[PDB]
């Protein structure tokens, strides 16, 4: 099976910060690089942040130097620090994997961004 | 030919020396099965060779030796894509671009050791 369990997010004012973290069960999480996708109001679901199980990370260009994506292969846990947030940023985010052949989606944190 | 797992690449042009460029590959149909892409370049009157390569469920990346740091590649296994972030090109960069995926260890040329192959797209630098 495996779950991914979200726990952070909910109300920030714009210019602060957040930080996600999603714990990991069921799956090896060593072996498996892990994703942050959100989907915005009116727009699809796309990819945020992700770290390949060798450490390497990429961001969408609209959060480079905002948000940092890390995880912990002790604790199953991938964390993402989203600094200087702003209304672009108000979404559903999720947490991903894919171990086999189906989609490991968390069940999502919603991040509002007031003023 | 036509196959299982459908490879679109986009995003070639004509560039100068020192300038960046963005490749990208839509993958469709059986995606489920795929397990590695690549980025391979068919320089003129030259077999294609090996550029980039990418783990699917891993993220894990691997470079030729005449990259050197300057190309990234990263992959998004939900929306089915690969990407080539190409900074600092080179006119010896210059080839056809091409995408694959699912290497085979049978096979006797680097066309036939991948599974899936696009169609290529045009990577141009002058200066």
């Amino acid at each position: 099976q495996g779950q991914l369990v979200e726990s952070g997010g909910g109300l920030v004012q714009a210019g602060g910060s957040l930080r996600l973290s999603c714990a990991a069960s069921g799956i090896i999480f060593r072996e498996l690089g892990i994703d942050w996708y959100r989907q915005a109001p009116g727009k699809q679901r796309e990819l945020v942040a992700s770290i390949a199980s060798a450490g390497m990370t990429n961001y969408a260009d609209s959060v480079k130097g905002r948000f940092t994506i890390s995880r912990d292969n002790a604790k199953n846990t991938v964390y993402l620090q989203m600094n200087s947030l702003k209304p672009e940023d108000t979404a559903v985010y999720y947490c991903h994997t894919l171990p086999r052949f189906s989609h490991l989606w968390g069940q999502g944190t919603r991040v509002t961004v007031s003023s | 030919g036509p196959s299982q797992v459908q490879l679109q690449e986009s995003g070639g042009g004509l560039v100068q020396a020192g300038d960046s460029l963005r490749l990208s590959c839509a993958a469709s149909g059986r995606t489920w099965s795929i397990y590695g892409m690549g980025w391979f370049r068919q320089a003129p009157g030259k077999e294609r060779e090996f550029v980039a390569g990418i783990t699917w469920r891993g993220g894990n990346t691997h470079y030729a030796d005449f990259v050197k740091g300057r190309f990234t590649i990263s992959r998004d296994n939900v929306k089915n894509t690969v990407y080539l972030q190409m900074n600092s090109l080179k006119p010896e960069d210059t080839a056809v671009y091409y995408c694959a995926a699912n290497p085979n260890p049978s096979g006797s040329s680097v066309y036939r050791r991948n599974d899936y192959w696009g169609q290529g797209t045009q990577v141009t630098v002058s200066s």
